[PDB]
């Protein structure tokens, strides 16, 4: 095909297949889970292992005490956007000394990721992100795509095998809004279990959680926090 | 779909840096193990000519006394990464007056690794093993031209890395003493590379929490020679 | 339902559940799933086949399942 | 992917362009240098200055500093620009830095220069390799070589392709772990390598010997012929 | 093929791209330039796709000083850009050396200019060849600059489409001891040989360099000289 | 012919302006046509304002523009590039008046625009402006002028000229008209342009179909004729 | 084919197919309409519900940052956000230098010139959205503008961009925009939105409205369908 040069090439079909390949690179990532209540925002991650003598790749990165992120893609661009959001949060704390609202930051990332999509010389940032953030205007759970677009989701899941999760969150969204933090994290864990293969099960080693709240700063909930929340998980019947 | 890094492959991958991963295969194997007693790194030489100075191959190099480093790839990009690591650690000490923790070294090195197609080049065909004993105890990490890094209890990278890694997985566990881990790595290397091991064709390095200096081994491999 | 009509399946099988599992499946792949359930029952030497056999059939039909998708490049 | 670009990997990870640089060196002539008991000795061969051409403009050897000299094989233009770069670098570092220069730093510098000019498109890598000699390893002699791939190493003795295939094998067969007894046996081994070299007639062969305490010395054709005759006689009673 | 890029040689050691630019020179309107004992003559012809033009709204003959004549054969826009840069370069030299441009200095500098577009694929050389005449040290001189970035002198020359017959006419007709008016007559004769149709003041303009200064022929002078060509 | 036309900077083996002709073909796609005619003391421009739909506001689809209070302009090409070049012409005229102080005649403006267009033709960074230029202006104590500039950078004055799709036919009509010396007054000039266009499109135009501009020695202020004035001109030709 | 791959590469005849690809990509996007009354302008946009993972108001296609301008898009949303940013920057530049409100004609002119500037250079591509520009000025008149990714802009009594182009144009034609006020315009806009392929092949859609006029002191505000639900029920008046 002639039409697979840089994103500058418009397809006759009205597409730019580089962008679609970027979405596929998003689907190249592992399963992720993101869900909020009316008072908290929680994202749940599945840390992919490498071997019995190596550690799992981390999926949840800290940007600010009020905004958290979860990645799915080529980790290079993921970390580059992570540093970007860290810098913008710092400038927001510097100028007027105010925690940056989620929406404006996400719009800035959208513009930044869009500039490559028009301009030759740089591939668009090809990583899928889940964003958890709370501000003085509202609680937010967000996702973004390398197409330089972002979507505010009550409940969201990206990666391989994610459709079973997506069905779980679509069925249960009649429940979360006023669920407590423990119930919300249990819902997230149940959503993760849906994507699991029949031969693999959740444990502290491969599960990562991230929670932010109006009265709870964003922190990354790894093995230590995974240990108590594992109880109450839905079983695996047939 | 191979002209440059800044083009996405149909599956979402990149068929330019995946070959940079393939460049790791043509490099010599190296072994790295993290143990509670200490961190050890092993490097294969395959003596190329008796006239060479054996230490002239920089596949075993130190960036600071509390930390270790090992290489598998093109020695030029290897030396570039080595120099960058020494520079970041020395500057971190200059500004903070403390040792640069090994995880921060691995992260900060990777930003230079993240310049193949995002500034304004090409990924360096080198894969590295870091071993540090610091504020988080004994540590061993692995990093690859793709820019991803991982804390490792053990790791083997380079040519014939797959079989060595498999055997090490069968033997190693995350609660060994250091000496038996070195012995396992040594027998695996002896199995794989050429022949009966000696200082000419293998290199060894190991750093300890109580000895945050001198990972290198210089003719104390004689104990290894008489033992293994 | 159509291709299992001749195969004497156990009545306690939720074909809606199989449809839930068999995403992206074409009709030919679903027929292959039923045939694979039959062959799995034969491997068990089963007198009759059940829901579990259908799950193994899908698991063998569905896809290559692909390699470790974070270590890629 | 193919070899048409500098920065492109082969699908198996190879960089065919730098391999082509090494091979373009490999077509370049013989160049073998050794480090003796104290002295480092080199021998320039295959110049074949034909009558009308003068041998002075050949530049068989150029001295970067008083403790390091170079000639390179391959393309003379690249050799010359690298000579100028190394000379400027060593002189400027000795003049500016609080402490003077050692051969290790200039080795690192030239290796970095080759790696740099190799690193990007629109910038051809050098097609030259050279064998580095240093005097001030705390007064001890040491020997390196350099390669277009931006690669350097340390040797007791080294050669490059056209001279490598025969002469280097002859050295690895002959090289005694005892350092050549005095600069006399150092020059004797250099002349033996030249005997392993193609023609050894002395019409264009010239040598430069540096003692690692004394500065660089240049050998006259008459002394070279005398040494060659001595080595031929030594092979003569070797029967 | 090798003309796709200007930065590479052909195996035959030829720059194919530069050659095709000189083909555009052949596509240019023929111009005749010869020198006489008392001066130099630069003549050229013009035709219009329709009589709707203002044929005097532009000029093909242009000066660079009060005593320099200059004519081209190529596409107009590149010619005009090169004329602008040449005039500016002459002004810069006048500022620096406090003297007007010599003919030799002007031609070498403008040729170096026209070489400046002969590097890198992002730029294209002028499809214009220049004829330059001027007075220096009390004697007349003439040269020619071509898209190759070079120059050569000429006691008698012409270039454009159907130029070879002009060369033949100049070989068999030009002598070094001609007079200025007879030079203009020879120029209009060889232009008439070079191009078809009647040559009128709407069709030709001629500039002549006199040792004191250069001037362009007025339309009435063009009508007078073109009429009664032998 | 084929292959070498893919880039603007590449000369085809025949040495031809292929990308220039491609810009021209981009011009001809828009089904439009314009003409400018010079008179004894007047200059007249008129273009077809072929309104495609009624839901648009007719004021937002004009193609006559004032670049100077005493200079007129008329377009033929894609809307975006025409707007860009009229903005550029306005900037150039303003800059000329800023630097020199006194007037910038139509000659200077069209010459400058043609020069800049030649610049974009010369460098391969940016695509040439695929639209044509026609202007009218009064000159100091000499009379009106009509000038035509094109993507090729060609630039010249015109007693009469045409642009758009209907090039050859309109030019032939004008050529048949202009062969006779007479008092080509304002009314006669505008009538000639209008009838030229009404035959080349062969349609009985409604007044909204066209836009008429004029500049004259007696009225140097450039004017765009109103619809009622268009009807007056049409009933003048009605005889 | 061949003379197609770059926005700066001319075709052997006619114009660049890159721009044509841009406008057809605009043609397949979600529909957006905008209708102006005597003193005001009203916009209408249909949006697709994604999945239930959507958050009833997320990633909406209505954006307005100007003291008297409303603006809606019909195209790929990322380029829509970028063009909104460029429009905001241009409006702020004009407000800072000139000190007063920009005429919508000049603002649309500058934005469309920038858009077309993104089609001139081979290193950059034409945009993937088409949007409309709505405002009122007490000084000189009432205006509506429509801008495409080809850098071409026009003013309309009413216009419609999306997968409803011609049908929605006909639905505009039945109106009498010269004399109607914006209160009826909202009802007709919402009804027209619902009649033209609300969920024929699509599962379902979300409707959002924009409304700027003289009656609201020139400023733009989103007309709330949270109140009076009158256009919403007016659309359902047309189901049979």
């Amino acid at each position: 095909n002639q039409y697979d040069n840089d994103v500058t090439v418009w397809s006759p079909q009205g597409r730019i297949h580089q962008i679609e390949y970027a979405m596929e690179a998003v689907k190249q990532g592992s399963a992720t889970v993101g869900l909020k209540s009316k008072t908290h925002a929680v994202l749940v991650a599945l840390k992919r292992a490498q071997s019995e003598l190596a550690a799992h790749q981390k999926k949840i990165l800290h940007v600010d005490n009020h905004i958290g992120i979860s990645i799915a893609g080529l980790t290079a661009d993921a970390r580059l956007l992570c540093n970007f959001m860290r810098q913008e949060c710092l400038d927001s704390r510097f100028v007027f000394d105010r925690p940056l609202p989620v929406s404006r930051l996400v719009s800035l990332i959208g513009s930044k990721t869009q500039i490559p999509t028009q301009r030759y010389g740089r591939r668009p940032y090809g990583v899928g992100l889940l964003i958890a953030g709370y501000d003085d205007m509202g609680p937010h759970i967000f996702q973004t795509c390398p197409s330089a677009n972002y979507f505010d989701c009550r409940a969201m899941s990206i990666g391989a095998r994610s459709q079973s999760a997506r069905t779980y969150l679509e069925r249960h969204m009649s429940e979360f809004m006023e669920c407590n933090l423990n119930e919300l994290v249990k819902h997230g864990l149940r959503a993760l279990r849906e994507t699991l293969p029949a031969e693999q099960d959740l444990t502290t080693k491969n599960v990562s959680i991230g929670i932010v709240g109006k009265d709870l700063e964003f922190t990354i909930y790894d093995d230590d926090d995974v240990s108590p929340f594992l109880e109450g998980l839905e079983e695996r019947p047939q | 779909y191979d002209r440059g890094v800044n083009t996405f492959s149909p599956e979402g991958r990149l068929f330019q840096v995946e070959y940079a991963i393939e460049a790791i295969k043509l490099g010599s194997t190296a072994i790295g193990i993290q143990t509670s007693e200490g961190v050890c790194l092993a490097v294969e030489k395959r003596i190329t000519s008796p006239l060479m100075e054996p230490s002239s191959i920089e596949k075993i190099v130190e960036i600071d006394a509390h930390i270790g480093c090992a290489m598998s790839g093109l020695i030029a990009d290897a030396k570039t990464l080595i120099d960058k690591a020494r520079v970041e650690t020395q500057n971190h000490w200059f500004t903070y007056n403390e040792t640069m923790t090994v995880e921060s070294v691995t992260q900060a090195v990777s930003n230079l690794a993240l310049q193949f197609g995002e500034e304004d080049s090409r990924p360096f065909g080198v894969a590295l093993l870091f071993g540090g004993v610091d504020e988080k105890g004994p540590q061993l990490f692995h990093m690859d031209p793709s820019g991803t890094f991982v804390q490792c209890d053990a790791r083997a990278i380079g040519s014939a890395s797959e079989g060595a890694q498999s055997s090490l997985q069968e033997v190693y566990h995350k609660s060994m003493t250091l000496k038996e881990a070195i012995k396992s790595s040594l027998i695996i290397l002896k199995q794989v590379m050429e022949e009966k091991l000696n200082a000419t064709n293998i290199e060894l390095a190991t750093v300890q929490p109580g000895q945050n200096f001198h990972m290198f081994t210089k003719e104390e491999l004689e104990e290894v020679i008489k033992d293994i | 339902q159509i291709h299992s009509r001749k195969m004497n399946v156990s009545p306690d099988v939720n074909y809606e559940e199989l449809a839930r599992c068999t995403d992206d499946f074409n009709g030919a792949q679903c027929k292959a799933v039923c045939v694979e359930a039959g062959m799995i029952a034969l491997r068990r030497g089963a007198t009759e086949l059940t829901h579990e056999d259908y799950m193994e059939g899908i698991l063998e039909v569905q896809a290559k399942k692909k390699a470790n998708l974070q270590y890629y490049a | 992917s193919y070899d048409r670009a500098i920065t492109v990997f082969s699908p198996d990870g190879h960089l065919f362009q730098v391999e082509y640089a090494q091979e373009a060196v490999k077509k370049g002539s013989t160049a073998v240098g050794v480090r003796g008991r104290d002295i480092v000795v080199l021998g320039v061969e295959k110049k074949s200055v034909a009558k009308l051409q003068d041998e002075r403009t050949v530049r068989k050897i150029c001295a970067l500093d008083d403790n390091v000299c170079m000639a390179f094989a391959g393309l003379t233009a690249d050799a010359r620009i690298v000579i100028n770069r190394a000379r400027v670098e060593c002189q400027s570092h000795r003049l500016t830095v609080e402490d003077p220069v050692t051969v290790e730093y200039i080795t690192r510098y030239i290796a970095s220069l080759k790696q740099r000019y190799t690193q990007s498109n629109g910038r051809r890598p050098f097609g030259i390799s050279a064998l580095i000699v240093g005097f001030d390893f705390d007064g001890t002699p040491r020997l390196y070589q350099t390669d277009p791939s931006g690669t350097y190493h340390a040797w007791k003795a080294n050669a490059i392709g056209r001279g490598a295939k025969s002469v280097r094998e002859f050295l690895e067969k002959n090289y005694t772990d005892e350092a050549i007894e005095t600069d006399d046996l150092t020059i004797k081994l250099v002349i033996k390598a030249l005997l392993e070299v193609v023609q050894s007639g002395g019409k264009n062969i010239e040598l430069a010997v540096m003692r690692r305490d004394q500065s660089l010395k240049i050998l006259n054709p008459e002394e070279i012929e005398k040494y060659v005759a001595e080595i031929e006689k030594e092979k003569e009673e070797n029967e | 093929g090798y003309s796709f890029s200007l930065t590479t040689f052909s195996p035959s050691g030829k720059l194919v791209q530069i050659e095709y630019a000189l083909a555009a020179v052949a596509g240019g309107a023929p111009s005749v330039g010869i020198k006489a004992a008392n001066g130099v003559v630069l003549a050229t012809e013009k035709k219009q796709k329709s009589i709707l033009y203002d044929e005097r709204s532009v000029h093909k003959v242009e000066p660079i000083t009060k005593h320099i004549g200059l004519v081209y054969s190529g596409m107009g826009p590149d010619y005009r850009v090169l004329v602008h840069r040449a005039r500016k370069l002459a002004q810069q030299y006048y500022l620096v050396y406090q003297e007007p441009i010599p003919t030799a200095q002007l031609v070498q500098r403008v040729a170096s200019v026209m070489q400046e577009y002969t590097q890198s694929g992002g730029v294209r050389p002028f499809g214009v060849s220049l004829l330059i005449c001027g007075w220096n040290e009390g004697r007349p001189y003439l040269f020619q600059s071509d898209p190759s970035g070079a120059y050569f002198a000429w006691k008698a020359t012409a270039h454009g489409k159907n130029y070879v017959n002009g060369k033949t006419f100049l070989e068999h007709h030009y002598n070094e001891d001609l007079e200025l008016e007879d030079a203009i007559h020879t120029a209009i004769l060889t232009l008439k040989e070079s191009f078809e149709g009647q040559m009128t003041e709407d069709n030709i303009e001629v500039g002549i360099c006199n040792e004191a200064g250069f001037r362009r022929l007025t339309p009435t002078e063009v009508k007078d000289y073109l009429a009664a060509i032998a | 012919s084929a292959g070498f036309d893919r880039h603007i900077t590449i000369f085809s083996p025949e040495g031809r302006l292929y990308q220039v002709e491609y810009a021209f073909k981009a011009i001809n796609q828009g089904g439009l046509t314009s003409v400018a005619v010079r008179g004894k003391d007047c200059a007249v421009i008129v273009t077809q304002k072929k309104v495609p739909d009624k839901l648009l506001d007719s004021s937002t689809v004009t193609h006559l523009f004032k670049i100077t209070e005493n200079i007129g302009c008329v377009m033929t090409g894609m809307t975006a590039d025409s707007r860009s070049q009229v903005q550029r012409a306005r900037y150039e005229a303003a800059n000329w008046k800023y630097k020199y102080g006194y007037e910038i005649p139509v000659d200077m403006l069209c010459k400058r625009i043609a020069d800049i267009s030649q610049v974009y033709t010369q460098n391969a960074e940016m695509r040439p402006l695929g639209c044509c230029m026609i202007l009218i202006g009064i000159d100091e104590e000499q009379g009106p002028q009509v000038y035509k500039c094109d993507p090729a950078g060609y630039y010249c004055g015109f007693k009469a000229t045409a642009a758009g799709v209907k090039q050859t036919e309109s030019t032939s009509f004008l050529e048949k008209k202009v062969k006779k010396k007479f008092d080509w007054t304002f009314e006669q000039t505008v009538e000639t342009a209008i009838t030229c266009l009404s035959t080349v499109l062969s349609i009985d135009f409604k007044p909204s179909e066209i836009e008429v501009g004029v500049v004259t020695v007696e009225n140097p202020k450039f004017r765009i004729l109103t619809e009622a004035e268009i009807d007056a001109h049409l009933v003048a030709l009605a005889e | 084919t061949g003379y197609d791959l770059s926005a700066s590469t001319f075709s052997p005849d006619g114009r660049v197919f890159q721009v044509e690809y841009a406008m057809k990509a605009v043609e397949n996007s979600s529909t957006a309409i905008g209708i102006r009354c005597k003193d005001g302008v009203v916009f209408g946009v249909e949006k697709l519900v994604l999945s239930k993972l959507y958050e009833e108001g997320s990633n909406k296609r209505l954006f307005n940052v100007d003291r008297h301008v409303g603006m809606a898009v019909a195209g790929l949303l990322a380029d829509a956000r970028s063009l909104a940013d460029i429009a905001r920057e241009e409006a702020s530049n004009f407000r800072s230098n000139f000190g007063y409100n920009i005429p919508l004609k000049h603002l649309a002119d500058r934005v469309a010139m920038y858009v077309h500037a993104y089609t001139l250079y081979s290193a950059v591509r034409p945009f993937g959205c088409s949007f409309m520009l709505g405002s009122y000025s007490v000084n000189d008149g009432a205006q509506l503008y429509m801008i495409d990714p080809s850098g071409v802009s026009y003013g309309y009594w009413g216009c419609a961009i999306g997968k409803a182009r011609q049908a929605a144009k006909t639905e505009i034609e039945k109106l009498q925009m010269k004399e109607m006020t914006c209160r009826d315009i909202v009802k007709e806009v919402a009804k027209i939105i619902y009649i033209v392929h609300d969920e024929v092949k699509d599962k379902a859609f979300e409707l959002e409205l924009s409304w700027v006029g003289e009656l609201t002191n020139g400023r733009h505000e989103i007309v709330p369908k949270d109140i009076r639900e009158e256009a919403e029920k007016y659309a359902k008046e047309s189901l049979k």
